[PDB]
C-alpha cells in the first residue's frame, strides 16, 4: 500500500518542520534573560518516536529541555543580578542549532522526494491492464 | 516496544556531554 | 469487493490487489461472453440448416 | 506442452466447430434424414417445418448418444480439469469413446 | 491446466513485494533521524517462498551515539532501484492479461 | 435486481465526496495567510454515508499559530490534495468501468 | 438537463454528475436498442417462417 | 457576513505586543463584524 | 475536531493572561 | 522464462532482452491469431455454398 | 509521557 | 540479520563499559 | 529471420550496456591505490566488433585495460607506498568517462526507438489486405 | 546489465562517505594530545581496493594509519609528558586532508551522475513494449 | 586478501582475536 | 574479416595521445 | 560509392608521412 | 510532395552540424600557435549556399578561413619568435564563436521540427478517405 | 549560376567596417555569382 | 567553386622534393 | 512583392555610402 | 474564426521582436559619442498601436526617440568638445532598460502559450462527431 507510503513520508515532513520551528526559538532566544513565564528559557528539543512492532510513522512526543546549566553572566549592576551579580542565560549553543537548520532542512527535502517517487508508482499502477 | 529520543545535535554527541537529559536517554533502549 | 473497500478508504486494501482482480474478472467475463456467442452462433447454425 | 496462451487459442477455435462434429460423428444425420423422408411421406410439403424437425433431432441425438458423451467427460474432461492429464492426451481420450461409437454404426462392406 | 496461477506466473506476487519494499525503505529514510531506530530490510526470496522477512541492516559505519542504523546514500539507491522493477512488474503482469484477452477475442 | 444503485455501487457517491474534499483542501491552500481562518477538513466516512443514505470539521493544529490565528499548515495540506487526487482518479477508473461492464453484456460485444 | 445547465455555467453543477448521468442515459438507450433489434429478429425469423 | 479578516503575512505574526496593525484591523480576527 | 481550535496568545505576562 | 528471470532478480538477465523477447512473442501470437482468422473465415465461407 | 516534557498551557 | 545490530559505544575511559 | 532488427538492435543493446558497466568501474575505481604497483587498477574498456562475412551484429570482445601508464604521486606516508615514496593510481581520465556516460546512454536509447520502430513495421505488415 | 551500475556506483557512494567521516575524524583530532585506548591518535586513511570478484565495485578493505612520526613539543610541565618533557600530538596533516575533503566531494558527486544516466536508459528500455 | 595493517572497531579486551577486520 | 576496436573517448582522439593498446588498435 | 570511404589521418606532424 | 522537405531540413540539418564542428575545432584551436604542418591556424567558418533558380536546399560549398589579422604577442623568449620577438595566435574571437554555438544548435533543432510535422502531414495523407 | 552564398553566423550579422569576411566571399552574397 | 577554400589534403610544402616538385 | 527587397547597408560614414 | 487567434497573436510576437531589438540598439550605444549620420544617437523606441473601432491585432507604427536630455560629459581636451568643454552622449537609462528586456521576452513567450492552446481548440474541432 503506497498511500501508507504518504503517511510515513507526510508524518517525516511535519516531524521535520517541528524540528525547525525549535531551532527557530532557540537562535531567537540565545541571549534572552526574562520571560514571560518566571523562568529563563532553556534550549528546546522535539522528541522523535517510532513505534515499531510495515511502515512505521515517526511521530513527535513532545518538547524536551536540554539539561545543560544555564550560562551565567556576571552583571553585578543588572537589575535581575543574584547575591552574587551573576545574570544567567539560556544554554543554547549556536554550531549544534546550525547543525539541526542543515538537518532538518535535508531530511525534509528528501521526504518530498520519496513521496513525489510513491506517487508516480500508484498512478502506473493505475495503468496496470488498461 | 516503542523507541525514541532527542534527535540530531544532541544524539549525535558522545555521552559525557550530558545534553540529553537522563530519562530521554533511557527512552532510547526499549519502552511499552 | 476489493474496489469498494479500496473505494471507501480502508487502509489495509493495495491498489496491486484492487487492478489484479479486476483484470481477472474481465478476462473472465470477455471468455463468458465469447463462449456464449460460439454456442449461439452454433445452435443458429444447426437450426437455421436447409433440411 | 503448448503454452497457455496458444491453448486458449486451440479451444476457441474448435468450439466453433461444434456443428461439424454433431452432423457427421453423432446420431444427428440419421434421425433427420428419417424425418425429412417421412414429411415428404405425408402429403404435407413443410407442415412439420424444418426448425421443429432439428429441435427433435437435437432432442434425440442427446438422450442416445449419453453414454458417448459419459465416457468423455469422466475419461477427458475430468482428468484436464484435475491437471491428471495434458492437453493432448485428453483430447485424444475424447476420440477413442467416439470412435468406437461410430465404429460399430457402421458397415463392413462401407468400410472395406 | 489453463489456470490464472499458470497464466499469471509469479508477477502477480512481485508487484505486492516491491510495494511492501518501497513501504520498508520509505520507513527507514523517515526513521533516519529519530535515535534508537534499526533499520528494517526485507528479504525477496522470503516474500518469494511465502508466494510459492523483515531482517535488520548490519551497519558499515558506527553510530554516533543515536544508535540509528540508517544510511541515507543506501536508501535513496535502494528506493530507486525498487521503484524501476516494480514499473518493470507491472508491465510484465499487465501484458500477460493483454494477451490472455487477445487469445480469447481472437482480436 | 438489475439497478444502477446496485450496478454502480458506492463508486458513483465516492466521486462527489472527493471533489468536495479537493474543494475543502484547496480554499486552505489558498487562504493559508489569511488570519483568523482555521483549517477546514472533511470526513470521509461521514460524508460518504451521508451521500449514500440522504458540515465540514474543524482541522487541529500540531502546533501553535505565530499571532495570526490562521491553522492552516501548507505543508500537511499539499500531502493530503495530493493523496485525494489519485485516490479521486482511482475512483473515477473503478465507476468508468462500471459503465463499459454494462456496455458489454447488453452489446455482447 | 445536466448538459443544458452546465453548458449554461451554472455554479452549482458539477461535471463528475453530468458524467453520469449522460452515461446512465447511454447504457439505457444501448439496451433499448438491442432490446428492439432482438425482438425485430424475432419477428423476422416468424413471419419468414414457411407454413 | 460573518467574516475574519486581519493583515497577512509579517505584520500579524509578530506579537501582539508590537502594536503594528491597527486596533481596528486587529479585532477583526476573532470573527467580528 | 468539531470545535474550532483557540488562538494562541503571547503574552509579555503569564499572569495578565 | 526471461521475463520470469528478470522478474525474480536475476543479475544475469537483462531488461532489453527480456523486452525484445516479449516484442518478438507478441508479434509471433498476433502473427497466428490472424491465420486462424482466415482458416475460420474460409471454413465459414466453404459452408455457405450450393451444392 | 516523555518524562518531564514541557507543556504547551500558561503555567 | 536476525537480530538488531548493537548500539555504539563513545566511552570516555575505555577501562569502564 | 522475421526479426532480424530486433537481434542488431537488441545486440547493440547489450553492448552499450556493458561500456556503461565500464565506465562506472573505472570511475568508482579512480582512487583506489590497492598494493603493489602491478596489481593496481586500471582503467577498462569494452571492444566491440562487427563480422561483415542484411545485418551485421555489433558483437562484444572482450574488456582490454588502457595502455595510459599509470598515474604516480609522491607520498612517502601511505604505508602501501614504494622505496621513493610513490603510490601509483589508477590511468583513469574523469573526461573521457563523461564522454563515455555521454556516448553510451544516448546510443542507447537511439537504439531503443530503432527498435520500437521496427516492432510498428512488423504490426503494420500484419495489416497488409485488411 | 544497467542494473549492475547502481550496485557498482552505490558501493563508491558509500566509499567516499568512509573517507569523508575519517577525515573528519581527522581533522576533530589534530590536536587532540590525550585519547581512550591508550593510544595517541594518529592519523588515519581509507584505503579503497577493487573487488574484481566488467562490472568492478569498489569496497573499503579497512582503514589504516599514517606512518609518519608522531610531532614531539616540549611541554616540560604538562602531566602527560615524559621525563624528557616532550609530549606527542598526531601527525595530521591539515593540508592532505583538505585535498581528501575536496576529492571525496567531487568523487562522490561524479557516481551520482552515472546512476542519473542509468536510470534514464532503463526508463526508455520501458517505454519499449508500450 | 590486501592491506596488511588495517584497524578494528571492537573495543580493546586483548583476550579475544578481532574478528572484525580480516585477520588472515 | 572483422572490424573490431574501442568505442568512445578512447579511439575518437588523435593516434598520438596513444591510449589504446597497440595490438588493439 | 564502391570504394570504402578511406580512413582519416590527423597526423602529428604532416612531413612525417 | 513532402518528401522534398525531408531532403531540403536534412540538407540543413548537415549544414548546421559542420557549423557546429568548425566551431568547436575554433574553440579548442583558438591557443595554438603551432600548427600540424607549417601554418598557423586561422578561424574557420562553413560556407552556406542556396541554388535558387519547389523547394531550395541549402549546400555546404567548402570551408573558408576568417580574414582578420592574426594577434600578434610579444613572447621574446618563445622558440617561434621571429625577428622582433613577436609570435602569432589564430584569430578566433570568443564572442562570436559562442553566437555560433547557439546559432547552430537552435537552428538544427527548428528543422528537426519542421521534418517531424512535415512527416505527419504525410501520414495523414495516407489515411486520406478511409 | 545565380547562385547566393556566404558564411552565415556572427561573422556574417556585422558591419562592413570588421573586414571579417573575404571580398571573394562577400560579392558571392550579391547573386552577381 | 568558391575563391580560398580550404582543402581536406596534407598541404603541399617544401622539405622533401617530393612535394616541391609533384604537381 | 514581386521584386526582392533591398540588402541592408550598414556605413560608417553615410555620406561615402 | 479561432484563426484569427493566429494573427493576433502573431502580430504579439512580431511586436515584442522589435522591442527587443530596439532594446538591444540602445544597450549597444549607450556609450557611443559620434554616429556614422551625426545626430548624437538617442535611445530608441517602438510605438505599438492598436486600432479599435473581435479581434484586434497590435502593430508598431515606428521608432520614436526617447525626449530625454542627452548627457552632457565634460571632456574638454575631446576632439568633439564644444566651445565650453562638453561632448554629448546618449541618453540611455540601464534600469529602464533591464525591464525593457525583462518584460519583451516574458510578453513574447506568453504569446506563444496562447497559440498553442488556441492551435489545440481547432484540433478538438476537428474531431468533432467525427
Amino acid at each position: 500500500s503506497l498511500f501508507n507510503v504518504f503517511n510515513v513520508t507526510g508524518s517525516a515532513m511535519s516531524a521535520e518542520s517541528v524540528r525547525l520551528n525549535t531551532t527557530s526559538s532557540n537562535l531567537a532566544n540565545a541571549d534572552s534573560v526574562s520571560s514571560s513565564a518566571k523562568d529563563t528559557y532553556k534550549a528546546r528539543h522535539a522528541v522523535f518516536g517510532a513505534e515499531l512492532s510495515d511502515t512505521v510513522p515517526v511521530k513527535v512526543m513532545g518538547i524536551v529541555e536540554s539539561d545543560k546549566p544555564l550560562s551565567a553572566e556576571y552583571n553585578p549592576d543588572h537589575p535581575l543580578a543574584n547575591e552574587e551579580g551573576y545574570i544567567y542565560k539560556p544554554n543554547v549553543n549556536v554550531m549544534e542549532e546550525m547543525a539541526n537548520m542543515i538537518s532538518a532542512s535535508r531530511a525534509y527535502q528528501t521526504n518530498v522526494q520519496v513521496a513525489d517517487s510513491s506517487k508516480q508508482m500508484l498512478l502506473r499502477t493505475l495503468q496496470m491492464g488498461q | 516496544n516503542m523507541v525514541a529520543g532527542i534527535p540530531g545535535a544532541l544524539s549525535n554527541q558522545p555521552p559525557a556531554d550530558a545534553s540529553i537529559p537522563q530519562d530521554v536517554a533511557q527512552m532510547k533502549d526499549g519502552s511499552v | 469487493d476489493l474496489q469498494t473497500r479500496f473505494d471507501r478508504g480502508d487502509a489495509d486494501v493495495s491498489l496491486s490487489d484492487v487492478m489484479i482482480a479486476r483484470n481477472k474478472s474481465s478476462v473472465a467475463f470477455d471468455a463468458t461472453v465469447q463462449i456464449r456467442n460460439k454456442l449461439v452462433e452454433a445452435y443458429k447454425d444447426l437450426m437455421n440448416m436447409p433440411v | 506442452d503448448y503454452s497457455v496462451t496458444l491453448q486458449i487459442l486451440a479451444l476457441m477455435t474448435m468450439l466453433g466447430f461444434l456443428p461439424a462434429m454433431v452432423i457427421l460423428m453423432t446420431s444427428f444425420t440419421r434421425i433427420v434424414v428419417v424425418m425429412s423422408i417421412l414429411r415428404q411421406a405425408m402429403g404435407l410439403q413443410q407442415t412439420p417445418s424444418n426448425q421443429v424437425i432439428i429441435g427433435i433431432a437435437l432432442f434425440l441425438t442427446f438422450f442416445v448418444m449419453s453414454p458417448v458423451l459419459n465416457e468423455i467427460n469422466d475419461k477427458a474432461v475430468q482428468p484436464y480439469l484435475n491437471e491428471q492429464v495434458t492437453a493432448r492426451e485428453a483430447f485424444d481420450a475424447a476420440q477413442a469413446p467416439m470412435k468406437a461409437f461410430m465404429l460399430k454404426q457402421t458397415r463392413i462392406k462401407d468400410l472395406e | 491446466a489453463i489456470s490464472f496461477d499458470n497464466a499469471l506466473g509469479i508477477h502477480q506476487h512481485t508487484v505486492g513485494v516491491r510495494e511492501r519494499n518501497a513501504e520498508v525503505i520509505s520507513t527507514n529514510i523517515a526513521q533516519a533521524n529519530t535515535p534508537g531506530y534499526k533499520a528494517r530490510g526485507l528479504d525477496f526470496a522470503k516474500e518469494l517462498q511465502a508466494a510459492t522477512d523483515k531482517l535488520y541492516r548490519l551497519p558499515t559505519q558506527p553510530d554516533t551515539g543515536d544508535g540509528n542504523t540508517v544510511d541515507l546514500d543506501l536508501e535513496r539507491n535502494l528506493f530507486m532501484q525498487n521503484q524501476i522493477r516494480h514499473q518493470a512488474s507491472l508491465d510484465f503482469l499487465g501484458s500477460k492479461f493483454k494477451n490472455l484477452t487477445k487469445a480469447i477475442k481472437g482480436e
